[PDB]
RNA sequence: GAGCCGGUAGCGGGCGUGGAUCCCUGGAUGUCCGAAUGGGGGAACCCGGCCGGCGGGAACGCCGGUCACCGCGCUUUUUGCGCGGGGGGAACCUGGGGAACUGAAACAUCUCAGUACCCAGAGGAGAGGAAAGAGAAAUCGACUCCCUGAGUAGCGGCGAGCGAAAGGGGACCAGCCUAAACCGUCCGGCUUGUCCGGGCGGGGUCGUGGGGCCCUCGGACACCGAAUCCCCAGCCUAGCCGAAGCUGUUGGGAAGCAGCGCCAGAGAGGGUGAAAGCCCCGUAGGCGAAAGGUGGGGGGAUAGGUGAGGGUACCCGAGUACCCCGUGGUUCGUGGAGCCAUGGGGGAAUCUGGGCGGACCACCGCCUAAGGCUAAGUACUCCGGGUGACCGAUAGCGCACCAGUACCGUGAGGGAAAGGUGAAAAGAACCCCGGGAGGGGAGUGAAAUAGAGCCUGAAACCGUGGGCUUACAAGCAGUCACGGCC
RNA sequence: UGCGAAUGCCGGCAUGAGUAACGAUAAAGAGGGUGAGAAUCCCUCUCGCCGUAAGCCCAAGGGUUCCUACGCAAUGGUCGUCAGCGUAGGGUUAGGCGGGACCUAAGGUGAAGCCGAAAGGCGUAGCCGAAGGGCAGCCGGUUAAUAUUCCGGCCCUUCCC
RNA sequence: AAGCCUCUAAGCACAACCUGCGGGAACCCGUACCGCAAACCGACACAGGUGGGCGGGUGCAAGAGCACUCAGGCGCGCGGG
């Protein structure tokens, strides 16, 4: 669970991948692969953590998507609940029918 | 059903168990998985006699081979009982 | 025959009875034990469709409650 | 186990030693698809000193023959094979021999 | 439709034409463990709450019922309730992850290979699917699968090797729901306002661009019609009918041979004492469901669908397209490297908008992304059936036999051997030797060196009897010659 | 589809060979018994060995081996009339002993919570977890075989009313 | 950590608790047998390994040592020469 709450990004495993020589554009004969081997990529995944009703509710997001939080705050109607809250707030309100 | 038929299962005879009429005692293959408590009250409405006293024990199955198939009899389970004092079971004194 | 009867004597009457009918024929079943067990006190198939008969009784039972 | 023959019937034995010869079914064996008719086909079987024939060295006893081995007598025949006719409700079993009982 | 109480005889008892046993459908009962779910727990054991019951029954015990967690939904949050989920499945399927040996005659890129495998999920299939496609023809029209294109185009330490698509021929055939504009309703927040937001209903769903809103046209029976529901046929889960031969003869046995017959929509095949169309069971041809399953076919219903011109420029899926960085997918290994995907940064517009035709620019075309569903043609084989120039007990499955067993391993796990008397048990009464085992008679049998350590019964191996031979010869043991004895 | 070889595979049967060995150098002898059969079984006598054990009691572990009747194919390193072996029958009795309807330890597990591509890791309380803590039975008789369990005497504990 | 005692809290104080006495109530599992070994771990009736307790007497300085012995148990499952 590395994971955007809203967006719904996850790592992904990529390959790094070390190149020498010179581009076959710069003239050069042209690149080579050293190595490759996997790794992977993390969304840059952040806490905002926000007051709604009551409670104060912590999403963990993509710092990508951070906007996406406020757009939620923006929509209120009638919570008087616990931390979830944003169980209500998410993918019920993201989405619905 | 609501046994209490079922819980006794029947007499269990030896030199052992008939050497037990001879004080109140009574003694029976009852269905394993009974409590002391309930084969009191199975007795006691078998028999319309007063139980003062039950013992039981469990007895593991004999392992026996028909030849090149071996297996065992059953695990039974024995209550003697103690009937109340100058009562008797006439069922058990033949 | 006798269980064709049995089994039709057995419906309209209903289940108290049925219940001590059981209750009844479970005991006449242990007697019947403690004679085979004793020895030579029994010719059995007595014992077969006595514990059969106290079935058929207890599905009737089971038909009168549903 | 469908057989022909049953117990009460008349049959022709119609192979083996005992080969010709009519009498009547005693028993019928479905499992061994055997029928023994007596006294039709007899055999010898030594049997122990023990209790009742205590002195008894021997026994007649009538061996199962096959099922094929025997036809149905049909009353006034010694074929047939057999049919089958309805009516109501139902059953049969009749002489293609022809034509005839069984019954008994 | 006459026998039955399994393999299994026997003792000791019972049942069946008043229709048993047995087969098929439905039901009932269904201890305890197991997702295991009251709670524990070393699975098959232990300990409880609540309501009810039983016993003399308060203590004790038994009985019935109820009580896990998670998700969704309404509900006054609450007392809660409803519905669902969970686990298993031979292979097949999709998705998340993902090797090495090996090949390169060394080895790194490359290969093996997105394989093995591990994980999640789905179902009887799964996936995919209704163009922001192809890609050079004013071309084609969803998707899947086969053939072909083609070992082509390409890819490639341009090595080893990897390897497309368009098109054509087939199989199958199907197309739909939405979001927004706009209208209506309910509720919530309020700095009551032609307000903003959420919920529901209507509306609308496309690329010869469509739709909303305004005007005009008539827009009337309409026609169309499900993938949803209902009925029905048919199919599956038991069964049933089903032609035509006798005699004689050898023989233990006729089905052989002989005589004279007969059936055939049936001369497939298996049995029966040996070799049988006509003895048995079948076969060709027919028939059959009260009940449960199915039902893609037939029928019917319902849901849904259905216009023209003008004018407005209101809407047409956002952290999205687009650009850049890092990567993956493709035949494409950085290459002139586009296209599809997306971890990071910046970050639009709504038809005069956008994506694409292999860097980029023009021109000329194609298509309308950022919501969703969609039979069939396809994969598989735990399961049932039918066939075999498939095996026939060292073979065929590991197992033809009470095998995933014995046994071996702490465990994961490994993992065998082992079929055949006879047509029929007629499975050898009785006597004899003997403690028994065994054998001799007797008897059974066509046969008993078919006697159960039983069909055939090879060879190595062991033995008894007989013939020739051998104790002054010595050698790969044989061979050629002569002579003796049988 | 033809086997003689692969330290081939599976099976069978040879050779070595009546050979080595028969598993502690604590050690045997005789009389009687039984039985088809006796060095080997039973009983007497004598002799030898253990005795901080080679005796007795408990916990693991084993799981009927227990007691008795009948029995000797095989198992027993010989023999077997015996047996831990075959067949059969019997045999284990608890409010107080052990454990559980008590506690907590390491550790485990885990409402909350945290983390992680999936699987899953972590974690407060709680819960589980004992050869620790807590808790009420002693002496004797009895069976072929059980006894702090049955019986006899003398004591005790907790729940309910 | 509980049992245990004390303290109070809501609560209840016609309850409750304490002490004494009396009547009743008291469930499940284990219990044979081997257990330094022929019954456990060692393919074996294997000179190996296996935790706790008791372990008598006489003598030798002491002792759980050594010798001999009690109770109890054994002469080791081929023998004769
Ligand atoms: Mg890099
Ligand atoms: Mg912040
Ligand atoms: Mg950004
Ligand atoms: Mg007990
Ligand atoms: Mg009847
Ligand atoms: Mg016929
Ligand atoms: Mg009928
Ligand atoms: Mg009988
Ligand atoms: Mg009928
Ligand atoms: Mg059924
Ligand atoms: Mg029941
Ligand atoms: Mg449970
Ligand atoms: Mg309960
Ligand atoms: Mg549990
Ligand atoms: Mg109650
Ligand atoms: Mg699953
Ligand atoms: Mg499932
Ligand atoms: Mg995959
Ligand atoms: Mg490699
Ligand atoms: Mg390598
Ligand atoms: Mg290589
Ligand atoms: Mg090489
Ligand atoms: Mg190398
Ligand atoms: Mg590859
Ligand atoms: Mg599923
Ligand atoms: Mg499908
Ligand atoms: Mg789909
Ligand atoms: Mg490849
Ligand atoms: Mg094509
Ligand atoms: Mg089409
Ligand atoms: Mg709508
Ligand atoms: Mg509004
Ligand atoms: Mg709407
Ligand atoms: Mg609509
Ligand atoms: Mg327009
Ligand atoms: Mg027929
Ligand atoms: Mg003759
Ligand atoms: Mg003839
Ligand atoms: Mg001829
Ligand atoms: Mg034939
Ligand atoms: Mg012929
Ligand atoms: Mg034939
Ligand atoms: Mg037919
Ligand atoms: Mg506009
Ligand atoms: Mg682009
Ligand atoms: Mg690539
Ligand atoms: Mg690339
Ligand atoms: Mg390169
Ligand atoms: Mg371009
Ligand atoms: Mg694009
Ligand atoms: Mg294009
Ligand atoms: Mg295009
Ligand atoms: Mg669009
Ligand atoms: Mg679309
Ligand atoms: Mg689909
Ligand atoms: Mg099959
Ligand atoms: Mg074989
Ligand atoms: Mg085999
Ligand atoms: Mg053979
Ligand atoms: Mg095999
Ligand atoms: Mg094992
Ligand atoms: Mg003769
Ligand atoms: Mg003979
Ligand atoms: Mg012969
Ligand atoms: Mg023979
Ligand atoms: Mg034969
Ligand atoms: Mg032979
Ligand atoms: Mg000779
Ligand atoms: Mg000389
Ligand atoms: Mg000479
Ligand atoms: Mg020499
Ligand atoms: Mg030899
Ligand atoms: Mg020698
Ligand atoms: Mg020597
Ligand atoms: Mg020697
Ligand atoms: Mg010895
Ligand atoms: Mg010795
Ligand atoms: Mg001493
Ligand atoms: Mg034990
Ligand atoms: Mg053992
Ligand atoms: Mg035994
Ligand atoms: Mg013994
Ligand atoms: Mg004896
Ligand atoms: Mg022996
Ligand atoms: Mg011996
Ligand atoms: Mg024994
Ligand atoms: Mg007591
Ligand atoms: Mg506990
Ligand atoms: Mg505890
Ligand atoms: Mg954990
Ligand atoms: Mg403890
Ligand atoms: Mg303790
Ligand atoms: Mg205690
Ligand atoms: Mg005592
Ligand atoms: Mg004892
Ligand atoms: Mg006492
Ligand atoms: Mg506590
Ligand atoms: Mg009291
Ligand atoms: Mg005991
Ligand atoms: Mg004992
Ligand atoms: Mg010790
Ligand atoms: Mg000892
Ligand atoms: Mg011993
Ligand atoms: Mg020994
Ligand atoms: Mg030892
Ligand atoms: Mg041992
Ligand atoms: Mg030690
Ligand atoms: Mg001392
Ligand atoms: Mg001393
Ligand atoms: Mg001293
Ligand atoms: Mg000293
Ligand atoms: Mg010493
Ligand atoms: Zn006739």
């Amino acid at each position: 669970s590395k994971v955007c709450e809203i967006s719904g990004k996850r790592p992904i495993v990529a390959n790094s991948i070390q190149r020498r020589g010179k581009a076959k554009r710069e003239g050069g004969v042209g690149k080579k692969t050293t190595g490759i081997s996997k790794r992977r990529q993390y969304p840059n995944l952040q806490k905002v953590r926000v007051r709604v009703a009551g409670q104060e509710i912590t999403f963990r997001v993509a710092a990508s998507h951070i906007p996406k939080v406020y757009e939620l705050v923006e929509r209120a109607k009638g919570l008087k609940l616990e931390g979830l809250s944003p169980k209500e707030i998410k993918k019920e309100l993201l989405k619905l029918l | 059903m609501k046994t209490a038929y079922d819980v006794i299962l029947a007499p269990v005879l030896s030199e052992k168990a008939y050497a037990g009429f001879a004080e109140g005692k009574y003694t029976f293959w009852v269905h394993p998985k009974a409590t002391k408590t309930e084969i009191k009250n199975a007795v006691e409405t078998a028999f319309k006699v007063k139980v003062v006293k039950v013992n039981t024990l469990h007895v593991r199955g004999k392992k026996k081979r028909l030849g090149r198939y071996l297996g065992k009899r059953p695990d039974r389970k024995k209550a003697i009982v103690q009937v109340a004092p100058g009562q008797k079971i006439e069922a058990l004194e033949g | 025959s006798e269980v064709r009867k049995q089994l039709e004597e057995a419906r309209k009457l209903s289940p108290v009875e049925l219940e001590k009918l059981v209750r009844e024929k479970k005991r006449e079943l242990m007697e019947l034990r403690f004679q085979a067990s004793i020895g030579q006190l029994s010719q059995n198939h007595k014992i077969r469709d006595l514990k059969r008969q106290i079935a058929r009784l207890l599905t009737v039972l089971n038909e009168k409650r549903r | 186990v469908k057989m022909h023959v049953k117990k009460g019937d008349t049959v022709l034995v119609a192979s083996g030693k005992y080969k010709g010869r009519v009498g009547k079914v005693k028993e019928v064996l479905p499992k061994k698809y055997a029928v023994i008719v007596e006294g039709v086909n007899i055999v010898k079987k030594a049997v122990r000193v023990s209790p009742k024939y205590p002195q008894g060295g021997f026994i007649e006893k009538e061996a199962p023959l096959h099922a094929s081995k025997v036809r149905p007598i049909c009353p006034a025949c010694g074929k047939p094979t057999r049919v089958r006719k309805k009516f109501l409700e139902n059953g049969k079993k009749i002489r293609v021999c022809a034509k005839c009982g069984g019954a008994l």
